[PDB]
């Protein structure tokens, strides 16, 4: 039942990935600021998939 | 020579093949695709010496007549088609469905099987075979100087090239729905054929007709629960030693019978 | 014992103020009507809209 | 409900809760395991004999 | 063939009634408002082979005579009724009750039964149901566009309105109880239902006649105390050796007793 976990972490780790793109890209004058969006996952119904 | 022995033997086959099947299941258990099988047991005829319910006298009948087992034996090993975890891969070329369907494939000898597990490439000329060097039905050819290939929630798929800004279509993914999912008779490599207890496959497009739906850069896990497997191992021991048990039994018995 | 099945909790989660425009929250009981391409139709709660 | 534009609503899920009942979970799965394995034990005691 | 064989035999299979009953109380450690068992035992009839305090003699009387056990049975396995402790889940469907009682509910069949969980939720034509999809008995109804739904420590139940502001009733929610609560019928799907043992139940208003009051938003979970069940599992498994062993000692006998 690792599959949820791994995608929780993936997730976690995109969106610090985007955190520090944004941090980083401050000062660049033509550069928009970004934000991740998750989304829940059910293959069949009554259990999560991630 | 005696019936009791008859009867162990089956039973200890019966334990033999109940682990076999655990022991494939978890040795490919990331197998991309796969289905695990589970096995189900039926005993034997019955040698009947009173027959039940029978006229023993002119009123009185017998409630329960005198029968004995002659074992059991497996009937079948049906696969749980069930949905597997989907994972993440990030590759172009990887597609996982949601639901039911099979991708087609053409085969070397110009027969075509099923597949499940969706991970894709490009040979020389071009072609997007699967894994294995077979070649999906459809025929999808994938140009050179591409840029991208993009696979939608349907299966149209598409290629951004340099000079076109914007994407052409390149063709269309369908996929084959069965009636009898558990019926298809699996060969090596993880295709299935048609057979006569799966009805006959209608290619639709995925999302209708109670088709899946395809994901580009996702993997279907198998459907394998560890956590099982183990449990069902120690009952498989304690059933197989519960069995030799009994045929040194029957053996001490008949070598007492034998020695006077 | 046997599992009696899994259900969600519907209590009205935190609002916060992100910006845009194209972005709604609800304060009590609703859901957003949405259709697919096959004609069926959802319901959601997400705000993200675009 | 009442909309309110710009905002947008959280996932009203606490992790200190779900941390104390991922411990508690923990443990009734392992006590349940135990007596898996008690079971076991007494089953080949009475094997072997 | 060995009374001793029997009796041994009989103490295997109390232990085996014992360990089932921890199993059953280990398992379902985490269901809302379930009540522990307890198994008692008693011993099997006696073989007098000398009659205690008989006339031995004119003016003389045997102390004690000749009595010889012949095993051990399981008279009786009861629920244990004790509090269990209330947890907050902060829902407003779901009501914990306080001392003794049990909610009524309608089975499809036509009968009633009585539960000791409260979790309730909503079908889909406004009736308050169990999770199961039991009413029930006096038939709560809550009505359309609630805004909330409080419920007293009495039975007393109201709805927030959309408009005037003014909380209105729409029903109440008794409490049955009985003689001998630890006498109910235990079935299926967390429910109890009435029959001789036990004595014919009397409603009763929260907070009269010693029921218990009702808090919402709590749960009630299972009296199961982790604690006890290791050791009293451990002394399950040495008493089942044990007897285990005393078959084999009286195995060991009758087989050199045949070597003769």
């Amino acid at each position: 039942s690792f599959s949820q976990a791994v995608s929780g972490l993936n997730a976690a780790a995109t969106n610090l990935d985007v955190i520090g793109n944004n941090i980083a890209n401050s000062a660049t004058y033509g550069f928009k600021s970004g934000t991740a969006s998750f989304a829940d996952m059910f293959a069949g119904s009554k259990v999560g998939l991630g | 020579m005696i019936s009791s022995l008859w009867i162990a033997k089956t039973g200890l086959d019966a334990q033999q093949t109940n682990m076999d099947v655990i022991a494939n299941n978890l040795a490919n258990v990331s197998t991309n695709g796969f289905k695990r099988q589970r096995a189900v047991f039926e005993d034997l005829l019955y040698q009947t010496i009173r027959q039940p319910g029978a006229q023993s006298s002119e009123q009185t009948t017998l409630p329960s007549g005198l029968q004995i087992g002659t074992g059991v034996r497996p009937v079948a090993t049906e696969r749980l088609h069930s949905q597997g975890n989907l994972s993440q891969t990030n590759n172009s070329k990887d597609v996982a469905i949601k639901g039911q369907g099979f991708f087609q494939v053409m085969l070397p000898d110009g027969t075509s099987a099923y597949t499940r597990d969706g991970s894709f490439q490009v040979d020389q000329n071009g072609q997007l075979v699967t894994a294995g060097g077979f070649q999906v039905q459809p025929a999808i050819t994938i140009p050179a100087n591409a840029l991208s290939i993009t696979i939608g929630r349907d299966g149209v798929v598409s290629v951004t090239q340099q000079g076109q800004a914007a994407p052409v279509q390149v063709g269309q993914l369908n996929l084959t729905t069965f009636m009898n999912d558990t019926g298809l008779e699996s060969i090596g490599e993880n295709l299935y054929i048609e057979t006569q207890s799966s009805g006959a496959p209608n290619e639709s497009t995925p999302g209708l007709n109670g088709a899946g739906l395809l994901y580009q850069g996702y993997v279907e896990t198998s459907n394998v629960n560890v956590a099982e497997e183990l449990v069902n191992m120690i009952q498989v021991q304690r059933a197989y030693e519960i069995n030799s048990k009994a045929v040194s039994t029957t053996d001490q018995m008949l070598q007492k019978l034998t020695q006077l | 014992v046997k599992v009696a099945g899994i259900t969600q909790d519907f209590t009205d989660g935190t609002t916060t103020n992100t910006g845009r425009g194209l972005d709604v929250a609800i304060s009590q009981n609703g859901f957003f009507r949405l259709v697919d391409s096959n004609g069926s139709v959802f319901y959601s709660r997400n705000g993200q809209f675009k | 409900g009442k909309l309110t534009n710009g905002a947008l609503e959280a996932s009203n899920v606490d992790l200190s809760k779900e941390l104390v009942n991922m411990i508690v979970a923990q443990r009734n799965y392992q006590s349940n395991a135990q007596t898996i394995k008690t079971q076991d034990q007494i089953l080949n005691t009475l094997v072997n004999l």
